[PDB]
DNA sequence: TGGGGACTTTCC
DNA sequence: AGGAAAGTCCCC
């Protein structure tokens, strides 16, 4: 039947989350492309569609489980950290284009999470499948400031607790969800709900993107220990690594590893390395492989710098 | 009856904390200092010795020296100025329980509220003046104590100034430090490239300034060239003797332009070329 | 509709 | 005590 399909998820590494104190119109969340003389920007499509229909995008989290986020989406027709686009004629296609995230203070987390998670249990569009699933129920009917039960509110805002703690601010996720008309009017039912790539915060400074800005010597003996300044991007001492490489015909890789110590790191922009001993200490020939910075933990690495391990 | 300050506290080095820091963790230490034998700013009081009071306030670090918005704040600090007794059976008595508190910039006006609601201006500046904005980065302590006259009643001294004490995290008043560097022997022609670590410094005003008297030569690179407010990357300088013929070691320091402050230097070994 | 560097405060 | 993170400012 109808389905809601992503035609295009979100770019994912490089954009820069941004505080509510820093401007409106400071980016916009690219789509997956960089592709030379043209912009970009997510987009989602129904399937075995419903000719007009309404889509609201939300952020949730990224871990197991799909909860809902503090940040919250803002752009244009945003509004709350969601947003009603309307995909209701002839063409299914919609895009979201630009669109942003707020990026809320630790200070004020549980407040935007409580007051999230509860502006959805009195929808069931938004089902307490993603607050208290002890919750469970609702459906879409409506229910605008419509009192939520005491006791639920607790069950709801005890969840705006729990979930805070393990929240992490510096990852999120889209949530594309599709209604369709239903009873006459109302796009009442609730299409199943598709969620997007992991979109990681360009601040975090575990999100860098590892860039090599310089280097002392290009060549090097094979010999190795060799001392080398090489002038980084935001690397994080203890979560580093330098790394040669060289792959040796079919498949089959060699790789080097950079000789130093977090005390080596200075001031997270540089790191002071000794070369290691090429694939082997014994050609007539000079040698070339390729160095790139490396963060130990996710193995994310970056667009590699050459070397040239010159004979003994 | 006279005050002096025979130990300053050390100028540059210090980096005044907020008071959202863990409270407290160190005091002002004097110019003269190290962890063998250390220090604390001290007044020896001349031409008189017994009961008093010893007051000490944050000021100005220039002209008018207005009540300054960071507070002191230790043993016997109150409302931002170090308030005590000061021991009688001695003339010379130091102060290790010293705190620089910054104020965050925006409750920088309840601030210059308190330092005149709590009635405090040592050289009685006019409101007008108070206005002004201030240098949040630099403060002078200012020692005015109260000894006794020939009857018995209290004396106001004349209140003395220290020389001025600069934060150490402002980044732009802290003290240039090389660290690590690349290399150091170049030639006497110099057009040579060499990778510096230095401590944060400002692309905008900052320049090595190779140098040894009977010469002098900044390093020549660009702002583009300063990496992350921590790595310069600039060329050896044509050394003044442009075809020495034995090795001159002149001396290589990073010099900031504004305040002129420059560090402690190091050795590059001009070459013959 | 953009984005990036570094300044200021806070955490540890 | 430093060093970093978290959060703000600000300019090309």
């Amino acid at each position: 039947g109808p389905y809601l399909q992503i035609l295009e998820q979100p770019k994912q590494r490089g954009f820069r989350f941004r505080y509510v104190c820093e401007g409106p119109s400071h980016g916009g969340l690219p789509g997956a492309s960089s592709e030379k003389n043209k912009k970009s920007y997510p987009q989602v499509k129904i399937c075995n569609y419903v000719g007009p229909a309404k889509v609201i995008v939300q952020l949730v989290t990224n871990g197991k489980n799909i909860h809902l986020h503090a940040h919250s989406l803002v752009g244009k027709h945003c509004e709350d950290g969601v947003c009603t686009v309307t995909a209701g004629p002839k063409d299914m296609v919609v895009g979201f284009a630009n669109l942003g995230i707020l990026h809320v203070t630790k200070k004020k987390v549980f407040e935007t999470l409580e007051a999230r998670m509860t502006e959805a249990c009195i929808r069931g569009y938004n089902p307490g499948l993603l607050v208290h699933s002890d919750l469970a129920y609702l459906q879409a009917e409506g229910g605008g400031d419509r009192q939520l039960t005491d006791r639920e509110k607790e069950i709801i805002r005890q969840a705006a607790v729990q979930q805070t703690k393990e929240m992490d601010l510096s990852v999120v996720r889209l949530m594309f969800t599709a209604f369709l008309p239903d009873s006459t009017g109302s796009f009442t039912r609730r299409l199943e709900p598709v969620v997007s790539d992991a979109i990681y915060d360009s601040k975090a400074p575990n999100a860098s993107n590892l860039k090599i800005v310089r280097m002392d010597r290009t060549a090097g003996c094979v010999t190795g220990g060799e001392e080398i300044y090489l002038l980084c991007d935001k690397v994080q001492k203890d979560d580093i690594q330098i790394r040669f490489y060289e792959e040796e015909e079919n498949g089959g890789v060699w790789e080097g590893f950079g000789d130093f110590s977090p005390t080596d790191v200075h001031r997270q922009f540089a790191i002071v390395f000794k070369t290691p001993k090429y694939k082997d200490v014994n050609i007539t020939k000079p040698a070339s492989v390729f160095v790139q910075l490396r963060r130990k933990s996710d193995l994310e690495t970056s667009e590699p710098k050459p070397f040239l391990y010159y004979p003994e | 009856a006279y005050v002096e300050i025979i130990e300053q506290p050390k100028q540059r080095g210090m980096r005044f904390r907020y008071k959202c820091e863990g409270r407290s963790a160190g005091s002002i230490p004097g110019e003269r200092s190290t962890d063998t034998t250390k220090t604390h700013p001290t007044i020896k009081i001349n031409g008189y010795t017994g009961p008093g009071t010893v007051r000490i306030s944050l000021v100005t670090k220039d002209p008018p020296h207005r009540p300054h918005p960071h507070e002191l704040v230790g043993k016997d600090c109150r409302d931002g100025y170090y308030e005590a007794d000061l021991c009688p059976d001695r003339s010379i008595h130091s102060f290790q329980n010293l705190g620089i508190q910054c104020v965050k910039k925006r409750d920088l006006e309840q601030a210059i509220s308190q330092r005149i609601q709590t009635n405090n201006n040592p050289f009685h500046v006019p409101i007008e003046e108070q206005r002004g904005d201030y240098d949040l980065n630099a403060v002078r302590l200012c020692f005015q104590v109260t000894v006794r006259d020939p009857a018995g009643r209290p004396l106001l001294l004349t209140p003395v100034l220290s020389h001025p004490i600069f934060d150490n995290r402002a980044p732009n008043t802290a003290e240039l430090k090389i660290c690590r560097v690349n290399r150091n022997s170049g030639s006497c022609l110099g057009g040579d490239e060499i990778f510096l670590l230095c401590d944060k410094v400002q692309k905008e005003d900052i320049e090595v300034y190779f140098t040894g008297p009977g010469w002098e030569a900044r390093g020549s690179f660009s702002q583009a060239d300063v990496h992350r407010q921590v790595a310069i990357v600039f060329r050896t300088p044509p050394y003044a003797d442009p075809s020495l013929q034995a090795p001159v070691r002149v001396s290589m320091q990073l010099r900031r332009p504004s305040d002129r402050e420059l560090s402690e230097p190091m050795e590059f070994q001009y070459l013959p070329d």
